[PDB]
RNA sequence: CGUUUUCAUUAAUCAAGAACGAAAGUUAGGGGAUCGAAGAUGAUCAGAUACCGUCGUAGUCUUAACCAUAAACUAUGCCGACUAGGGAUCGGGUGGUGUUUUUUUAAUGACCCACUCGGCACCUUACGAGAAAUCAAAGUCUUUGGGUUCUGGGGGGAGUAU
């Protein structure tokens, strides 16, 4: 307070902030490749889904979509790429 | 005296002199 | 004999400090009039206004009287002093000494051609005092003193030869605007003018220099 | 302040806050002046020999003068720690 | 600037650390206070006596900068710190207020409480209120002895300590009167362990 | 901004708003409504030549209990009944 | 209603203050004491000052009455604000959480360690 | 809405250097930002400033150095006639001798006293002391 | 003036709050503003306790209680209950007691 | 609120104009328990066309339509930016080798801790404002300019006459 670093701000205060009230806006979501066991082909569901992300080959649930972030459907495996 | 009640009184004076000159119209 | 305590008067005493430029310059408070008697002393005083004042009381009333007194030489220094007591002269004794406790310095400049010794303010200024405003403006040589006689006064007594003045609220009311000017000749040296940018090494003390001349007995 | 010839009028150059270069005027009686004494080998510290700041009224009346005068006194070398920029 | 041995040395370490000077105030937190430390779960905010360490140097290079000894008033109001103070005036020449400050003693002459000190160090910035108050007008530095939740306005120079106290209050007026009187003192040399015994200043009895 | 537009292009609001708000004004209204020439009994001029009807005795109201001494004068430019004050210790004897 | 006033009270303060020995705890010993040491115009006077002075005797003598020291009392009190019991780290080691261990480890030495684990 | 970026930017600059402090991350950040800080530069009233780039607008970090005392805009662009300069600085300087009133002509953003030398005028956007 | 912050009472965000009545006097007064106190009371006194366990079967019993939620005007509140005039800045404090 | 979805200046404030607008009131049915302008009564009182007691019409309620006013109050236009410290709370979200609910580990919900937007507010200061009361806005104003709408100009007469 009344001198500091206003450019460089450091990670644990800039971790805590709104996505849009940080130094630069960036997105705090994320994608994922998910794999069901049953089948063999990976598909990247987003973070944030909102949709009912079925697998490729086998149209059952990857996620069901909730009020933020998805929620995978407990026999999954999940990989943030 | 209390101001809506000379707003009162004053509705009357009106509702009376609307009366008068509606007798020579 | 004096006999001074508040160790400023001492080192003004004894002769350790011999201007106001070295209580001015360190911010020191000056809590004794003999101070200023002994580093200012051809200061002269004005009685600007004596008013009575009244309080009610359970039979009659309580008049007592409030005097406002300008001190200030002629050379960059006013103080005003305000004060009620029951009788007038007691009044203006000790509105002579509240004024002279409240000394200022004045930074005063020119109205922009750098000739010899200055004139006027440095800055426009203002001083708000209850709802008086007074603003006090540059002015070119010889433009006198244009302002009321009461602000007119105050800023004689401070040195000032030629500014402008312009008043906003209640100006009747003596004290406010007395003080309101105050205020606007207090503020010149607060202004960062572009000439006093360059940077000074903080001088110590005179209450260090002579610590030992302090710390009476 | 100068004149035409050279001279300074404008008695008393005044003094300026070491924490936000403001003018410390003669009716500021919230600011001040800290003396630090300057130490040298093994302690022992060099009486009448400081190195000095000035804080005006109104850092000491915001509460900002602890993290003035720490950064004030790390970098003159006083602290090698305390006060960090990137805050 | 510090030579080679103004160092947070292990036997301080363990005087600070036994005393319990860190354990800070709980999730009360003034914004002016970045000497915490990692605040340890249920509640207490760590101070960082690192930080404590170099403020407590720092402070008693500003007392020993001081031309004469006596100008430099000690005050406490809180029993935990009285007998702190008053053995703090001890040693060093220091003035002590221990108990009602009596307003007027710095302002206004004539009273017969009338110090005129160059440094006012004060255990507790809440509860000394009215000398900090008062010493903003007349010009004079304070030095604080604060915990994390304790207001900051009008004090420079803070010592981030526990004025929960009972240990580490007389513990760190302890540490400023030993490292002051190291400082332009009769005393030793590097190790130098002080034969004045630390817990002298403590709160005594009840 | 606080009650004003600013813009470059915003002078007939300020025209017109200036314009309507003078109308306030005491004087302004009295200049502008022509009370001068319709009211106020003489013609808006300065003097005015009458002749008296009756003399007076008008009762100082509230303080300074006295008798100021008046005329009913009756203008000639326009026929209007007017009371006028006579100015001196004695000068109604000089009124008739 | 037998309160007395500040005469009588910070007369008989004054009086111990600085007489302590000589100032027994009986009233007919105090009244010629008043009558010797100090100069009172009055009987009735002397009578109230001894006789609270008696008084703070008999208060005196059960422990402490704020506001009176005479030479004893602070003689003792200084006696006894010199205390031996010190402190140790002599109880075996220093007991620390686990973020103090942390906070030793990032700036300090090797100090003895004993980590805890509270919780909320 | 957001109606001038200037007044926004010379506002932040106000309150931070009124409340003491070294540094402001203004919001907007124009063009015309960055030429009235290069003024305020090239006259000492701020220090260094650094355009930091999102892919948007922009934002601007301004050093402070305590020199300036107020920094503001003329909020209509008022249409300056070379005459009419004398005018806006008796009017809103403090005094003859410091302080510039900043003004875009066709030849620049430039202070009066290069208005005066380059002998062009056009519309003022500002004043700094 | 204003007389208080919160002007009557207890109205930020509303715009109406349905009325009550006082107990007392019957004037309808709003239910933030009223004055509300929970009268919780035995339906013995403490001088009938012992007589009436005397002549008690099933020993005591209960010590069955009373409850009602007493809304008063701020005239017939001041005229008995909680009243006395508070000054300035005592007017500000909330605790109880 | 969430969002690494979309369009790409579409926006802000607004004479004239429009929708909604407590209570009372009005028109026509329905309903009419309660309270209750008017009215009738019993006391009080010097009188009592009042307060207090009893009874009770319109009204209170509803349907269709008017009316367009309230101390319609936060007596504080709306949009935007900046400036200060705190802890509560409501709604959303993120994190936790945290508690609880056992079935055996889970899972959810509730809770706890930390953060975060968006609300209704509050508390302490005052840098600042103010004529003061007081005000995180009533600040960022004689160092006066972010955009915009409405209103005022001594008290009456008078929100009267037309």
């Amino acid at each position: 307070v009344l001198v500091q670093d206003l450019l460089h701000p450091t990670a644990a205060s800039e971790a805590r902030k709104h996505k849009l009230k940080t130094l630069v806006q960036g997105p705090r979501s994320y994608f994922l490749d998910v794999k069901c066991p049953g089948c063999l082909n990976i598909t990247t569901v987003f973070s944030h889904a909102q949709t009912a992300v079925t697998c490729e080959s086998c149209s059952t649930i990857l996620c069901t979509p909730t009020g933020g972030k998805a929620k995978l459907s407990e026999g999954t495996s999940f990989r943030r790429k | 005296m209390r101001a809506k009640w000379r707003k009162k009184r004053t509705r009357r004076l009106k509702r009376k002199r609307r009366k008068v000159r509606a007798r020579s119209k | 004999g004096w006999v001074p305590v508040t160790k400023l008067g001492r080192l003004v005493k004894a002769g350790k400090i011999t201007t106001i430029e070295e209580i001015f310059l360190h911010s020191l408070p000056v809590k004794e009039f003999q101070i200023i008697d002994t580093l200012l002393p051809g200061l002269q005083d004005e009685v600007m206004n004596i008013k009575p004042v009244q309080k009610q009381t359970r039979a009659g009333q309580r008049t007592r009287f409030k005097a406002v007194v300008v001190v200030g030489d002629s050379n960059g220094h006013v103080g005003l002093g305000i004060k009620t007591a029951k009788e007038v002269a007691g009044a203006i004794r000790a509105g002579i000494i509240i004024a002279k406790l409240s000394v200022i310095p004045i930074r005063r400049g020119y109205w922009g051609t750098n000739l010899g010794q200055p004139h006027s303010l440095a800055t426009k200024t203002t001083g708000k005092c209850g709802s008086v405003t007074v603003r006090l403006i540059p002015a070119p040589r010889g433009s006198g003193i244009v302002a009321s006689p009461a602000v007119k006064k105050l800023l004689q007594l401070a040195g000032v030869e030629d500014v402008y003045t312009q008043s906003n609220g209640k100006t009747r009311t003596l004290e406010n605007t007395l003080k309101a000017a105050f205020v606007a000749i207090g503020n010149t040296y607060g202004f960062l003018t572009p000439n006093l940018w360059a940077e000074q090494p903080l001088p110590v003390s005179p209450l260090d220099i002579y610590s030992d001349e302090a710390s009476a007995q | 302040m100068e004149n035409d010839k050279g001279q300074l009028v404008e008695l008393y150059v005044p003094r300026k806050c070491s924490a936000t270069n403001r003018i410390i005027k003669a009716d500021d009686h919230a600011s001040v002046q800290i003396n630090v004494a300057k130490v040298d080998e093994e302690g022992r510290a060099i009486p009448g020999e400081y190195v000095t700041y000035a804080l005006s009224g109104y850092v000491r009346s915001r509460g900002e003068s602890d993290d003035s005068l720490n950064r004030l006194a790390q970098n003159d070398g006083l602290l090698k720690n305390v006060w960090s920029y990137s805050r | 600037s510090l030579p080679a041995t103004f160092d947070l040395t292990p036997e301080d370490a363990q005087l600070l650390l036994a005393a319990n000077t860190h354990l800070g105030a709980r999730n009360v937190q003034v914004h002016q206070e970045p000497y915490v430390f990692n605040a340890r779960p249920d509640g207490v905010h760590v101070i960082n006596v690192g930080k404590t360490w170099e403020k407590l140097v720092l402070a008693a290079r500003i007392i020993a900068a001081i031309p004469n000894p006596e100008d430099v008033v000690a005050i406490s109001s809180r029993t935990f710190g009285q007998r702190a103070v008053l053995k703090f005036a001890a040693h060093t020449g220091a003035t002590p207020i221990a108990g009602r400050f009596t307003p007027g003693s710095f302002t206004n002459y004539i009273t017969r409480s009338f110090k005129e000190p160059r440094l006012v160090i004060v255990t507790d910035p809440r509860s000394d209120a009215q000398a900090i108050k008062e010493a903003s007008y007349v010009n004079i530095p304070v030095i604080a002895l604060t915990d994390l939740d304790s207001p900051s306005e009008f004090v420079d120079v803070a010592i981030p300590c526990n004025n929960r106290g009972k240990h580490s209050i007389g513990l760190i007026w302890y540490l400023l009167a030993r490292e002051v009187l190291r400082l332009r003192g009769a005393l030793v040399d590097r190790t130098q362990p002080w034969s004045i015994m630390p817990d002298l200043y403590f709160y005594r009895d009840p | 901004g606080k009650g004003k537009p600013r813009g470059l292009n915003s002078a007939r609001k300020l025209r017109v708003h200036r314009r309507n708000n003078r109308w306030a004004e005491n004087n302004y209204k009295k200049r502008l409504l022509g009370t001068a020439f319709k009211s106020s009994p003489f013609g808006g001029s300065s003097h005015a030549k009458g002749i008296v009807l009756e003399k007076l005795g008008i009762e100082s109201k509230q303080p300074n209990s006295a008798i100021r001494k008046c005329v009913r004068v009756q203008l000639i430019k326009n026929g209007k009944k007017v009371t006028a004050f006579v100015p001196n210790d004695g000068c109604l004897n000089f009124v008739d | 209603g037998r309160v007395r006033t500040k005469t009588v009270k910070r007369a008989s303060k004054a009086l111990i203050e600085r007489y302590y020995p000589k100032l027994t705890l009986d009233f007919q010993t105090n009244k010629r004491l008043c009558d010797e040491i100090a100069t009172i115009q009055s009987k009735r006077l002397r009578n109230k000052i001894a006789g609270y002075t008696t008084h703070l005797m008999k208060r005196i003598q059960k422990g402490p009455v704020r506001g009176i020291s005479f030479k004893l009392q602070e003689e003792e009190r200084e006696r006894k604000d010199q205390y031996v019991p010190e402190v140790s780290r002599s109880n075996g080691v220093l007991n620390v959480d686990n973020q103090t261990s942390d906070l030793v480890k990032s700036l300090g030495l090797k100090l003895p360690l004993s980590v805890i684990n509270v919780s909320a | 809405t957001r109606s001038s970026v200037l007044a926004d930017a010379l506002n932040a600059i106000n309150n931070a250097e009124k409340t003491g402090k070294r540094q402001v991350l203004i919001r907007p950040s124009s063009k015309v930002i960055i030429k009235f800080l290069q003024v305020m530069q090239k006259h000492g009233y701020i220090g260094e400033f650094e355009y930091i780039d999102d892919h948007r607008s922009g934002k601007i970090v301004v050093q402070l150095n305590g020199r300036l005392n107020k920094c503001g805009v003329i909020s209509p662009r008022f249409n300056v006639k070379i005459g009419d300069i004398e005018k806006w600085t008796a009017n809103l300087l403090p005094a003859r001798q410091f302080g510039y009133v900043i003004l875009t002509t066709s030849a620049g953003i430039m202070d009066h006293e290069e208005a005066r030398r380059k002998h062009v005028s056009g519309k003022i956007l500002g004043f700094v002391y | 003036p204003k007389k208080r912050a919160s002007n009557g009472r207890n109205k930020k965000g509303r715009g109406h709050v349905k009325p009550v009545r006082c107990v007392n006097c019957s004037k309808s007064i709003p239910k933030d503003k009223a004055i509300k106190r929970m009268a919780i009371r035995n339906i013995v006194e403490a001088a009938a306790v012992r007589d009436l366990s005397e002549a008690s079967v099933y020993p005591e019993y209960a010590l069955p209680k009373t409850y009602n939620k007493l809304h008063y005007c701020v005239s017939c509140a001041i005229h008995a209950r909680i009243v006395r005039v508070r000054s300035r800045e005592d007017r500000k404090n909330r605790a109880p007691p």
